[PDB]
């Protein structure tokens, strides 16, 4: 899970800017009544306390990711380069994709069929 | 929002080497040629009575400064059965060319045997009231025409507020035929 | 009788002479021959041939020079057939015509 | 359970039907003689529209579902003929002159027609009319072919497609927008609306581009693969903006010869 | 102050600049633009950092941990196979639904 | 008779127009399903 521990924090900062975005974004719309409406503080608070969960989740997850479980690690030059089980889990995915598709297909030549008809003659 | 104007000879060369000339230079523009025109017309009484080939199924009747009322081709027979006529009768006659979303006439308008002039219509096809797109067309004809001149004639449509639909391109050619029977 | 006009062959485009079983008159299709020069191609091709050699000669041109814009459609470019250019006299666009 | 003389009597109505029908084809089979070449035996009118395309319309007098659009649309065309003969359009609001189109009028006072309006009301046949649909109705199934196995032998740049709700009986249209495998939200051109029209492909880039496609098969085939090129180096754009690189940026079309 | 530290000094100085406390005296528009920019600015480059530092990591985790970048791998895609049976499963409900439906219309 | 069939036609057309817009969402939530990386 420790990749996974890369890629959620990584997501979690894509959080972090775009509620910072969105946060900035209501600010703009405020109103100061001249009114009452008051579900613009509502909207404000309770998206200002998902900004302070992340932040915690991102101190976290940096800590584990950054725990180095028994890592030397080599400098990233040298890694440019200049398990049957995921095989399965593949070949069934694709198997119930290809049965999908089978699905939209008729489905598109249904909807075609009942267009042609009904825009030729309703 | 069409526009019509009458070339001198400028002679120069004949009045047909005059056409000549003009077909020359419009198929130099790259334009194509589409099937011929001809718009005629006949003043009672002081009425006036036209056809025009972009409208077959129509022919226009105006009053000099009044109505101008469009009706079916049978008008004709109605001015027939009516007799309670001069043979001044004028008769333009061209190929009709075609530019991108732009159509150009020229014609050798004839009283009885004699043409008296040259007379070209320009038609930018998709329009509207004409003194938003007068530019345009000014713009064009200033290259076909501009060497002798386009004056801005929509002025006979212009004053108004916004609308054009196909009569007012006939008033202007009744306007037009007025002015070539007058003078030699 | 499709008859091929370019040699790496595209059946897409070739050309297509067709007879109406009911008429007899010949019927071709190109894909997009303007559909006059088509009917002019029409008119000889039905009359006598003894026709089909220059009327070839000339869709092979034609289909050079649909090849080429369609090739070049994706650039920016806007492709045409003939320029009005003044100095055509000395200088060698009359050479290659 | 509807009484029995009732299912006689709307079976003969349908031969009928039928009949009138596969007579008014075949006689435009020898009539006004379309682009496309066409066979009338006794009762099999075998055309070609675009080649390798064999249309059979038959007429199996006892004693496919593609063509089945195609055959109940062909009905309700030649009901509309015939409702074209008696109807209130045909009839006129003033108690005037004849029973024109109710059109007919109007292309009179109010100046009406070049040759384009006034030739807007001629008629266009009963086969030349089903054999568009017949085409079209293929060449959209060539395209969503084409698209859906392009769809498959790649697993790069995907290509994903999201065709209209509505589709009339003459073109159609649909919308193609290629994406990088996760990241979609960031990056997103590369994307086209196709308009599959019967006997062509007009292909609308976002760039702005105005492609016509023909009909053919490789030509979607390669079109598609040049935008998925292009798709991959604009993505790394994208990507380079998405955070942290400055740009000393492309040729969309050239490189460097 | 490793990285993530950078980050709320980053964000907590972008908004703080108006909040504090103070008397307002005008707001005369330029300064406020300029703050805004530079402060904005180092909120996105420290996200630039800190999204670097993350995937430099799964890097190294890939060229040293592979089974657990195919552990990854078929995490998601069974979470997939979910997501498609479910949404399938929808889709059939639905198809039942207005068949019953159209055939009603039909037997009335 | 003629109002009674076209009180029938009505209805058999509203509920085949429902149906097609009701497939139609369902087809544009698989548009947005059949592509996703086939990888494995």
């Amino acid at each position: 899970n420790t990749a996974s521990l890369c890629r959620i924090g990584q997501e979690t900062v894509q959080d972090i800017v775009y509620r910072t975005m969105e946060i900035f974004q209501l600010l703009r719309n405020m109103q100061l009544p001249n009114g009452t409406y008051q579900d613009r503080l509502t909207k404000l608070q309770d998206n200002l306390r998902q900004l302070s969960v992340l932040f915690r989740k991102l101190r976290l997850v940096y800590d584990k990711c950054n725990e180095n479980c028994g890592g030397m690690d080599p400098i990233p030059v040298e890694q440019l380069i200049p398990r049957r089980e995921i095989a399965e889990v593949n070949k069934k995915l694709k198997q119930k994709n290809q049965q999908l598709k089978q699905i939209m297909d008729q489905l598109r030549n249904l909807i075609w069929d009942i267009n042609a008809m009904l825009a030729m003659r309703n | 929002v069409t526009c019509v104007s009458q070339m001198p000879v400028a002679e120069g060369k004949s009045v047909q080497q005059t056409v000549e000339l003009l077909t020359r230079k419009l198929e130099m523009l790259g334009a194509e040629k589409q099937g011929t025109f001809c718009v005629d017309c006949e003043t009672y009484h002081l009425m006036y009575v036209m056809h025009n080939s972009e409208y077959p199924l129509s022919c226009f009747a105006l009053f000099e400064n009044g109505p101008c009322l469009i009706a079916d081709t049978n008008f004709d027979v109605l001015m027939v059965k009516l007799k309670g006529a001069k043979a001044s009768k004028i008769e333009t006659r061209g190929t009709r060319y075609q530019y991108c979303d732009f159509l150009v006439k020229v014609g050798t308008v004839t009283m009885g045997p004699s043409a008296r002039g040259i007379s070209v219509e320009v038609e930018y096809g998709p329009c509207v009231v004409a003194s938003d797109c007068w530019s345009l067309l000014l713009e064009f004809l200033q290259s076909f025409l501009g060497s002798h001149t386009p004056g801005a004639p929509a002025v006979f449509g212009n004053r108004h507020d916004a609308v054009y639909g196909p009569a007012d391109t006939m008033v202007q050619y009744m306007e037009l035929f007025n002015k070539i029977r007058k003078q030699q | 009788l499709v008859v091929p006009i370019l040699e790496p062959c595209g059946n897409s485009e070739c050309l297509h002479i067709f007879v109406d079983l009911h008429s007899g008159m010949f019927q071709l299709m190109l894909y997009g021959l303007d559909q006059a020069t088509l009917d002019d191609m029409e008119k000889s091709v039905n009359d006598d041939m003894k026709r089909i050699i220059p009327w070839i000669q000339q869709l092979k041109f034609w289909l050079g020079q649909q090849r080429c814009k369609q090739s070049i459609k994706h650039l920016p470019t806007i492709s045409s057939e003939t320029l009005q250019l003044s100095n055509y006299s000395t200088h060698p666009i009359g050479n290659l015509s | 359970g509807s009484p029995h003389w009732q299912t006689k009597l709307e079976a003969a109505q349908n031969v009928l039907l039928c009949k009138e029908i596969f007579a008014q084809l075949s006689r435009e089979a020898v009539q006004i003689k379309s682009q496309v070449p066409h066979i009338v035996v006794k009762n099999q009118i075998i055309s070609q529209p675009f080649p390798s395309l064999q249309l059979s319309i038959s007429l199996c007098h006892s004693s496919e579902d593609h063509l089945y659009v195609l055959e109940h649309n062909l009905h309700l065309l030649i009901r509309e003929f015939h409702k074209q003969t008696l109807s209130s359009i045909m009839m006129p609001h003033p108690a005037s002159a004849p029973f024109g189109h109710k059109r007919m009028r109007l292309s009179g006072p109010q100046a009406f027609d070049k040759n384009e309006i006034n030739s807007l009301q001629s008629s266009e046949g009963l086969l030349e009319k089903i054999i568009k649909q017949a085409k079209h109705i293929f060449l959209r199934s060539r395209a969503a072919a084409t698209i859906d196995s392009l769809a498959s032998r790649i697993e790069d740049p995907q290509i994903q497609a999201h065709w209209s709700n509505i589709n009339d009986v003459y073109e159609s249209s649909v919308k193609v927008l290629i994406t990088s495998q996760g990241y979609e939200q960031i990056c997103k051109s590369i994307q086209l609306q196709l308009n599959i029209g019967v006997e062509q492909i007009r292909v609308v880039h976002r760039d702005g581009r105005v492609i016509t496609l023909s009909y053919q098969e490789q030509e979607l085939q390669d079109f598609l693969l040049s935008q998925m090129s292009q798709h991959q180096v604009h993505a790394v754009q994208q990507l380079a903006k998405v955070m942290g690189w400055q740009v000393l940026s492309f040729s969309n079309h050239v490189g460097l010869g | 102050s490793t990285l993530v530290d950078e980050l709320e000094s980053s964000f907590e100085a972008c908004f703080a600049s108006l909040v504090s406390q103070d008397y307002v005296n005008g707001t005369d528009q330029e300064e406020i633009r300029t703050g805004v920019d530079q402060c904005i600015q180092k909120f996105l480059d420290i996200a630039r950092q800190t999204e670097c530092f993350f995937l430099q990591k799964r890097l190294q985790l890939s060229v040293q941990k592979p089974e657990q970048v195919i552990k990854e791998d078929v995490s998601e895609l069974r979470n997939e196979l979910q997501r498609k049976d479910a949404l399938v499963q929808k889709h059939l409900t639905k198809l039942r639904h207005w068949q019953q439906v159209l055939e009603d219309i039909n037997v009335q | 008779r003629n109002q009674q069939l076209r009180t029938l036609q009505e209805e058999c057309d509203r509920k085949l127009i429902t149906l097609r817009d009701e497939i139609s969402i369902d087809l544009y939530e698989l548009e947005e399903e059949y592509y996703s990386s086939s990888s494995s």
